[PDB]
């Protein structure tokens, strides 16, 4: 029993760490998503500032 | 008096002695032997291996 345990803990522990690594490449996705997002929004808003100062 | 020919009867009853005995308890219990030792000889590598 101590083998029978120790197998399916192996394979549940690789599955389970798999379902944690698509949460983490989840999370860096919504991350670099994120990130990109608002930095382009703050191109777009120093460009404006720019602008502004121009004038 | 010792005679041969009872001499080599002696050689015939220790001669079916020897092989019926043996086929019916020998190999029956040297496979017993056999599997107190395999036996725990898979404990062990099983214990190396689960650790």
């Amino acid at each position: 029993e101590q083998l029978a345990n120790a197998r399916r803990d192996y394979e549940a522990e690789i599955a389970r760490a798999r379902q944690e690594a698509a949460k983490i490449v989840a999370q860096a996705q919504e991350r670099a998503k994120q990130q990109e997002a608002e930095i382009i929004a703050q191109a777009r808003r120093e460009a404006e500032r720019l602008k502004e100062e121009a004038r | 008096g010792i005679n041969p020919t009872l001499f080599i009867a002696q050689l015939i009853n220790f001669l079916l002695l020897i092989f019926i005995l043996r086929a019916l308890l020998y190999r029956p219990v040297m496979n017993l032997l056999n599997e107190r030792t395999r036996r725990i000889e898979e404990s062990v590598r099983d214990a190396e291996k689960v650790r």
